[PDB]
């Protein structure tokens, strides 16, 4: 009852978002039959710029056919791909389909200058900058929870040797490749290998350097951190992606011949020239997966897959790291602890709890990961296979995060903010607002 | 605990070794979601110190 | 051929031989005197579990009648596959509309 | 009204069904037109996942038609029925009478953690645990009025 | 009432725990509360179903 | 012709030379039982990596069977141009629909 309080100080006129906008939210966290191709397209675009836009005509039929069986907002949990069609996807999808897109991005950049409004100028105190030393969200010391890139991974080490940056990904150091392809996939190497696959084009490929904006980050933070708590109340978490059938499952591809005389066709129901007609779908394959979710894809749009030859992408890796204090609180009575963020290294975090299901089994795609606190799914993570019946009471009250990625007391952002977003009723525009307010530092 | 192994196996081996430890006694944390701000302050708790 | 006020005549292999357009036009046509002369062996509830094993057997003979016009019908679920260790199995859930032209 | 005053205790945000789904649920209990079609086929589903998943069309032209003629929504008394066609039947209704459906199980995920919000954490007890105990909806010592 | 004709048993319960108790609140709580008590339970008679 | 009850049978070349058409009903028409005689010389992971190099190598003799049909596709990104010091690079978002009469 005192920090809703205290997030109405900062909804006080800096930006509200619209109750039309809210509700096309909320579903997309609500629909137990949200269509599980947007969870492989996830797997398969997987925060790139150049698969991104190749599969533009997808993504939009994708979109427009999902607004027309629930109207509700798709890709919500990446905000790379939130990010992406507010940029690129401009006059394809409709007037009305874009107000929603835009509210879930000019609300985060409106976001970020809540820091910009309560700190000083101040010069550098420890190599870093004045905000940082604030609040949360700009310290490189966190990681997004979700990360297709290292980027956040290029900044952290970079920063002095009186914080220890040291990141154990599977008990190796991180070492960073470059590309992926058909004659490098090894999907099951235990090496410290991350990839830097998301790349404008292929002739700016580096290693050496992060590839994209330093604020890029910040904006995930805020979004991962800020946004997917307020809207889901602690009903979601993270997951590990198997890809070993994510890349097969889209590549069993059936697409008719289209007569040199015709015409391309554009009807699910009628002409049998179609990918979604009944003579055309054979059980296990991609054209049986659209129709799972009833999404209209025209018929050369499913050609265009052919770039997930080329951009490959490896596994989910754990991500344990080290992070001494700030630079100003390193008291020599602090010098002997240490605070450790969890991270997955490309995993897709779940919406709706899709175990109710029998057309797909539990532990073919998506094997569940708790990695925060506040991604612990009640449902989630006691329904992943081999589950021992005697925690089916424990798993409701407690949340259920192994200290493979992080512990309660070790950890940044500890219990009661979990707590603090299920027993609170001030609305979709004010928490916002008042998590913002509990993310400063002491 | 240090990340060993592939991170499918890593759920497996925690609940397989956890499973008895679990169920000892009260955890700390959870059990100061569900007070009133005059219990906190009510001798009540062993967490007081 | 059945006579549906006597309990004891009707068999599967009555019901079966008889058509599907025909079963339907053979009860509204019956008698309503019921015989009690000759009742059936195993009960007059033994005669409606004969009545009902002609049916069945008779939609399937209804089903065979429409295959030059429906598709072969796909499994509805996952684990219900043969190459299940390199690609996993789907199931599709039957909406859409079996025709053929 | 001490009832009803408890019972808006609970009320401070949980859930709120919504109204457009009360008068499609208003309906469903007063037709005295509620055709026996849709009673004839809850004996012949009976609560099975193969029958539900081949009648998948069925059930369709069923709900739209009813949904044409009344504007009220389909196959209430079963629990084990409205959570199959919400969670299989997904776009083939149209979008407004997809959110009656969601209103019916939602709520009930809703009125599930009203339970766990009030109990507190403890060791078992008599080969069930803490909040088990608490609630009536949780003790196994019941049986739903109607179980397939 | 079964997911595939393979997985078919007796010795166990073939559905998850919490699905009946979302039965006993939908029964007990939510049709009694629309209805107001207006309805009534039926035995079926599946021979001439 | 590879069988895919046998991973030891997997080859690119046993899947490119089958076609798209013919990939799809080679699997869903394979037998339930796996073979463990003979498994597949880098492990069934190994297996695993060969079956996609030749959906992958398959996909583009697709995509020539189609090639009278769609248009040369132009570049997406700036920076990818011949003549660049008196004109800029453009990049076509490829949002329209390639299809040739």
């Amino acid at each position: 009852a005192f920090r809703d309080a205290r997030g109405l100080e900062l909804g006080v006129g800096r930006h509200a978002m619209a109750p039309a906008t809210i509700a096309a939210v909320r579903g997309a966290f609500d629909d137990r039959n949200y269509p599980a191709v947007f969870y492989l397209l996830q797997a398969a675009i997987h925060g790139s710029e150049h698969v991104f836009c190749a599969l533009a005509r997808l993504v939009v039929q994708c979109i427009t056919s999902y607004w027309n069986n629930t109207r509700c907002a798709a890709f919500v949990n990446d905000y790379s791909l939130v990010s992406y069609v507010v940029t690129y996807l401009g006059g394809d999808l409709p007037e009305e389909c874009m107000a929603v897109y835009r509210d879930l991005v000019a609300h985060v950049e409106a976001l970020a200058q809540l820091v910009d409004d309560f700190t000083l100028t101040g010069p550098e105190l420890g190599g870093q900058a004045q905000a940082e030393l604030n609040h949360l969200m700009r310290d490189p010391a966190l990681l997004p929870p979700l990360v297709w890139d290292c980027d956040a991974l290029m900044r952290r080490a970079a920063l002095d040797r009186h914080r220890d940056c040291r990141v154990s990904a599977g008990g190796h150091d991180p070492v960073y490749a470059a590309a992926c392809n058909v004659a490098t996939a090894d999907f099951n190497r235990n090496d410290g290998q991350l990839l830097h696959n998301t790349q404008a084009r292929a002739a700016d490929a580096a290693d050496d350097r992060p590839h994209r904006g330093a604020d890029w980050t910040v904006h995930h933070k805020i979004y991962y951190y800020v946004m997917v708590p307020a809207f889901s109340r602690g009903r979601c978490c993270t997951a590990g992606v198997r890809f070993d059938r994510v890349y097969a499952t889209l590549q069993n591809m059936v697409v008719p011949e289209i007569a040199p005389g015709e015409e391309c066709p554009s009807d699910p129901v009628t002409d049998p020239a179609h990918p979604l007609h009944p003579a055309n779908l054979v059980a296990n394959t991609v054209n049986a997966m659209f129709h799972n979710g009833r999404v209209v894809v025209d018929g050369p749009a499913m050609l265009t897959l052919q770039v997930l030859a080329h951009n490959m992408a490896e596994r989910t890796t754990a991500l344990l790291c080290s992070a001494a204090p700030d630079a100003g609180a390193n008291t020599a009575s602090t010098t002997n602890m240490r605070i450790f963020d969890g991270a997955l290294h490309a995993g897709i975090l779940l919406m709706a709890p899709q175990h109710l299901d029998h057309t797909i089994q539990n532990g073919d795609y998506f094997y569940p990961l708790p990695v925060h606190a506040l991604f612990a799914g009640a449902d989630h993570v006691a329904n992943a296979p081999n589950f021992p019946p005697a925690l089916r009471d424990l798993s409701r009250q407690v949340p259920l995060v192994p200290p493979a990625l992080g512990a309660n007391y070790f950890s940044s952002i500890r219990q009661p903010v979990v707590q603090h977003v299920r027993e609170s009723a001030a609305g979709e525009n004010a928490l916002t607002y008042a998590l913002m307010a509990g993310y400063f530092k002491i | 605990a240090a990340p060993a192994g592939p991170a499918a196996d890593m759920q497996q081996l925690f609940l397989n070794a956890w499973g008895q430890r679990l169920a000892h006694g009260r955890v700390r944390w959870v059990a100061e979601g569900q007070m009133t701000p005059e219990q906190f302050m009510q001798p009540d708790n062993a967490n007081l110190a | 051929v059945p006579q549906f006020h006597r309990p004891s005549t009707v068999t599967t292999d009555s019901v079966r031989a008889l058509g599907m357009r025909g079963l339907v036009l053979a009860t509204n046509n019956s008698q309503f005197i019921m015989d009690n002369n000759h009742p059936h062996p195993q009960g007059t509830q033994g005669a409606v579990r004969e009545f009902l094993r002609g049916q069945a057997a008779a939609l399937t003979d209804l089903g065979l009648a429409h295959a030059n016009n429906t598709f072969t019908p796909q499994p509805m679920f996952a684990g219900d596959a043969p190459a299940a260790w390199l690609r996993p199995a789907f199931g599709l859930r039957r909406t859409y509309s079996p025709f053929v032209v």
